[PDB]
């Protein structure tokens, strides 16, 4: 079953999971000790990011690089083994991978998948939950799962405030931080919270779910991908996943 | 973060501090090193004790390094964009570190200027230093 | 025909603010884009407000909304017409909204300077006029030559102009112009090199000041050395006291401080015990002498008030004769 | 965590002149004020919208001053903090669900409100001392969520 949590909802912000309430949120951690997250979207498949599955490793590394040096868990404190890893064929224009188990997880309370949506939700002022296992405000690796709420940002309004101008020959780089967000028509923005809470390192490959209320139901709208949006820059920037599911429904079916 | 009202407040401080920042760099650098010993490591080839020349130093070029920040206040990444990439590649300091250091200055602030630290400056100059931080570490890998 | 209409919105009057053109009952904007003050001119006559004083981007009224009607305009300031000046053609453009250009006008701005509690009438604090309420400069890179633009715009002396208030408080409200950069020939301050209207990150502990003088009273004293070569230097300028405080104060312009008395070179920084000379609230601030000049006033950019230094203070010179 | 003698006789002999009625109020409004996200924790405080009214909050004065009584609690039993907190840290975790991390922000907010009312007597010594108080008592609240 999908988008069905037990106990539904009502990074350095606020907001702990203090009952869980995110069954799909899974943290990864590399071999030199760096959390980031991870989503469930199946009883065996995850959606990260590229840049998360490239850290510890120079800008030229595979698959079968990458795969051994992993360890993921789910729920609590479950460790889980993976299988594989499909990197996305493109990682210009989208920040995407994709992590196979070796195993099916079991379904229970604390651990289950998101569902994929069906609609395109990202409309302007719809307020999303992200959850993350991201830095805090001392920048240390939370010890709890949190989770803040976010609303979608105006696409113009992130191209100005990342870039010079909306017309491609007359951009220049103009990142509040070093690096640059990538930002096409594959991926969408937002702001932060109004008690001025944002995420920050580590919070990317987490879910910007989004609780339709009319069917009950929880969908991944986005895929965090730009995770330098501390409280210093305006919005992160998102991948669609509406525009990535075809190659999700493809790569599962293969 | 980053208002108008916070950058005028941040220039201000600053600029009346003027040339003891050096001094308060070193300072606040002590009381890091003697609060939070596990950042000593990053350090093993200097002296670390109270009055070292060497801490002195290096305490000034941290101060002057900030005052350029200030003084180019808006175009930050590219002020800041050689120090980052020292800090991330060749010292490979862990971001908590840079919060610990920005909270010392802080309180070595709070503890020199006693009228000059009302809550808006404070916070202020917390965003300020948080702002550096976060462009110092936003090249980890 | 005449279904073109032009107006300017936001800028508080009906002579400021972002060009907006309507087309074919549509409002829209134009982009900054090679905009400059041919096209202000040309737009300030067309509202019979008077002359081009500034144009900016979407900096000073906010961005617009809307078509951008025209792009790359190249006309000369004669054109009767802004949408008669030559263009691409209507809505083909290479600009954003973050480009949409504003003017403000002289009868929409409303533009006058005047000295406050100075000493005399061409010494204190500079004040603007602008849309009726005074205001004040900060003085970063505030220079020589706009202290010398704001002195012959008052018609005071401009042999000697110094940087600085005198007995001027802070101001208050708004600080108008910031980065004023003048080449000493400009008619009046607002046609310096300035940033946009109203962005700035001044305080009112900046605030320009001028003081003009024709150099006839300006005074050079040491006090208290047990000759008047040596002391604390003390300074009289238009009969108001003061002392030159010690931060960038070396050997050259204590030379520059003796060769002024005729006493040869400045010989010891040093402390001496003579009198009592009283203390003060007014500084002069030396950035720096080459130590060449034949007089202290010739060295640039010296302040005259406006700072207050920390107990480092009163700096004191000892020369042989 | 161990403290030894001279650590803590610096810290009592420091303690025995803190003002208890105001430091707390204090602590806690610059800790709303520098880090907003904790107004969520106190809607009922009413007008929590600029520097004035967050210092000048009676309520906010009030709850600051049983904060810091606490602090001064647990700086009488260095030893046994562990029960000293225990209810506190049952309140503070499984009623109100308030991250821990925000006990580590409030103590370093306080080191900065004593390093301000305090200036040069808040040496460097004093200082590391204070923060490993601060640390084994925020380590001691946050003892519920495990
Ligand atoms: C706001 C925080 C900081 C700023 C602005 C800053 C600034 C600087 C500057 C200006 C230098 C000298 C660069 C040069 O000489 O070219 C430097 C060097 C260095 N920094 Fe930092 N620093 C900060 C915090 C830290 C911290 C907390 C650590 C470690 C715990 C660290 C690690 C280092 C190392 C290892 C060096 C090399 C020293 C050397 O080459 O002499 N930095 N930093
Ligand atoms: C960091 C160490 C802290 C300690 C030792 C502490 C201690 C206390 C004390 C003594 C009380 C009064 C209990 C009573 O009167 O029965 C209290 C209540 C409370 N605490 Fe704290 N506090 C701390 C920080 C915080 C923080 C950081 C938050 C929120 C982020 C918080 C939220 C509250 C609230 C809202 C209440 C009042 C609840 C009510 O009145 O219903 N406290 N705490
Ligand atoms: C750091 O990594 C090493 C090597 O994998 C491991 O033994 C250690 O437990 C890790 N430490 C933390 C705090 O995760
Ligand atoms: C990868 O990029 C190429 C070139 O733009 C494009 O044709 C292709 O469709 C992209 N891959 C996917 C899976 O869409
Ligand atoms: C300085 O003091 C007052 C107030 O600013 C001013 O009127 C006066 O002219 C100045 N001093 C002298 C000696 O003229
Ligand atoms: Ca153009
Ligand atoms: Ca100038």
């Amino acid at each position: 079953v999908c988008g069905k949590p037990k106990n539904p909802a009502n990074i350095l912000g606020g907001h702990l999971d203090a009952k869980g309430s995110f069954p799909w949120q899974a943290k990864m951690v590399s071999h030199h000790n760096l959390t980031t997250g991870a989503t469930l979207i199946n009883e065996q498949w995850l959606l990260t990011t590229a840049k998360n599955l490239f850290l510890n490793h120079s800008e030229n590394a595979t698959a079968k690089d990458i795969a051994p040096t992993l360890t993921l868990y789910v729920g609590k404190k479950q460790l889980v083994e993976i299988e594989k890893v499909v990197l996305h064929p493109n990682y210009s224009q989208v920040d995407i991978g994709l992590i196979k188990l070796k195993q099916k997880v079991s379904v229970n309370e604390r651990v289950m998948p998101i569902c994929l949506p069906s609609k395109d939700y990202a409309e302007v002022g719809r307020v999303g939950y992200v959850s993350g296992w991201g830095r805090n405000a001392n920048f240390k690796f939370t010890d709890h799962l949190k989770y803040v709420m976010l609303p979608v940002a105006d696409q113009d309004q992130c191209i100005r405030h990342y870039e010079g101008s909306t017309v491609p020959e007359k951009k220049t780089p103009k990142s509040p931080v070093g690096v640059q967000p990538i930002l096409n028509e594959h991926t969408f923005c937002a702001g932060m919270s109004k008690y001025q809470e944002d995420t920050c390192y580590g919070d990317a490959g987490s879910a910007f779910a989004v609780h339709d209320l009319e069917e009950d139901t929880w969908y991944a709208t986005g895929i965090l991908s730009f995770d330098k949006s501390c409280a210093v820059a305006e919005y992160g920037v998102y991948v669609k996943v509406t525009s990535i599911q075809d190659w999700v429904q493809k790569t599962i079916a293969e | 973060v980053l208002s108008p009202a916070d950058k005028t407040n941040v220039k201000a401080a600053w600029g009346k501090v003027g040339a003891h920042a050096g001094e308060y760099g070193a300072e606040a650098l002590e009381r890091m090193f003697l609060s939070f010993p596990t950042t000593k490591t990053y350090f093993p080839h200097f002296d670390l004790s109270h009055g070292s020349a060497q801490v002195k130093g290096h305490g000034k070029k941290v101060a002057d390094a900030l005052t350029n920040a200030v003084a180019h206040v808006d175009d930050m990444p590219n002020a800041l964009s050689a120090l980052s990439d020292l800090h991330a590649h060749k010292l490979r300091v862990d971001p908590v570190n840079f919060k610990l250091l920005s909270h010392c200055l802080l309180v070595t602030l709070a503890a020199h200027l006693p009228a000059e630290f009302t809550p808006a400056v404070h916070a202020s100059l917390d965003k300020f230093l948080a702002s550096v931080s976060t462009v110092l570490t936003s090249k980890y890998r | 025909g005449s279904n073109l209409e032009m107006r300017l919105t936001r800028g508080g009057n009906m002579c400021s603010g972002r060009i907006e053109i309507k087309f074919q009952g549509r409002w829209g904007t134009v982009c900054d884009d090679n905009f400059n003050i041919d096209h202000a001119s040309v737009i300030c006559r067309q509202l019979e407000c008077g002359s081009a004083v500034s144009f900016s981007g979407s900096s000073n009224f906010g961005e617009g909304s809307g078509p951008i009607w025209f792009d790359d305009l190249i006309c000369n300031g004669n054109e009767s017409a802004l949408w008669n000046c030559k263009h691409q053609g209507w809505g083909k453009h290479n600009c954003d909204h973050a480009e949409d250009a504003g003017v403000i006008c002289s009868k929409g701005a409303d533009l006058s300077l005047r000295l406050v509690d100075g000493v005399t009438e061409c010494s204190g604090r500079l004040e603007v006029r602008f849309q009726g309420e005074w205001g004040t400069i900060c003085d970063d890179g505030w220079d020589s030559y706009d202290a010398a633009v704001a002195c012959k715009q008052l018609g005071c002396p401009t042999a000697v102009t110094a940087i600085g208030r005198v007995n001027a408080s802070k101001g208050f409200g708004h600080i108008w112009l910031d980065s004023v950069s003048c080449q000493g020939h400009e008619p009046a301050i607002w046609q310096c090199k300035h940033h946009e209207w109203g962005k700035h990150y001044c305080n009112h502990n900046e605030d320009a000041g001028v003081t003009c003088s024709d150099g006839s009273d300006l005074e050079l004293r040491l006090r208290g050395g047990g000759s008047r070569c040596a002391g604390t230097v003390e300074v009289e300028i238009q009969r108001l006291l003061g002392k030159v405080c010690d931060r960038g104060w070396g050997l050259k312009e204590a030379d520059v401080v003796c060769r002024q008395l005729g006493c040869g070179s400045a010989l010891k920084t040093s402390y001496q015990v003579y009198s009592k000379i009283q203390a003060t609230n007014t500084w002069l601030f030396l950035s720096s002498c080459n130590g060449n000049e034949t007089s202290l006033w010739d060295c640039k950019n010296w302040q005259w008030g406006g700072l207050t230094c920390d107990h480092y203070e009163e700096a004191k010179i000892t020369c042989s004769a | 965590v161990h403290l030894t003698p001279e650590e803590k006789s610096a810290v009592t002999a420091l303690w025995g002149k803190v003002n208890v009625d105001e430091v707390g109020g204090e602590a806690l409004g610059r800790l709303l004020v520098v880090y907003p996200w904790t107004q969520r924790f106190f809607e009922s405080f009413g007008d929590l919208s600029t520097p004035d009214a967050v210092m000048g909050n009676p309520k906010v004065k009030a709850h600051g001053k049983k904060v810091l009584g606490a602090f001064s609690d647990g700086l009488a039993h260095l030893d046994n903090l562990k029960g000293t907190f225990a209810t506190l840290s049952e309140l503070h975790c499984d009623k109100l669900h308030v991250d821990p991390e925000n006990f580590r922000l409030l103590g370093n907010v306080l080191v900065c409100v004593l390093a301000h009312h305090f200036g040069k007597e808040f040496t460097p010594p004093v200082q590391a001392a204070y923060q490993k108080v601060v640390a084994g008592v925020a380590n001691a609240l946050a003892h519920k969520y495990h």
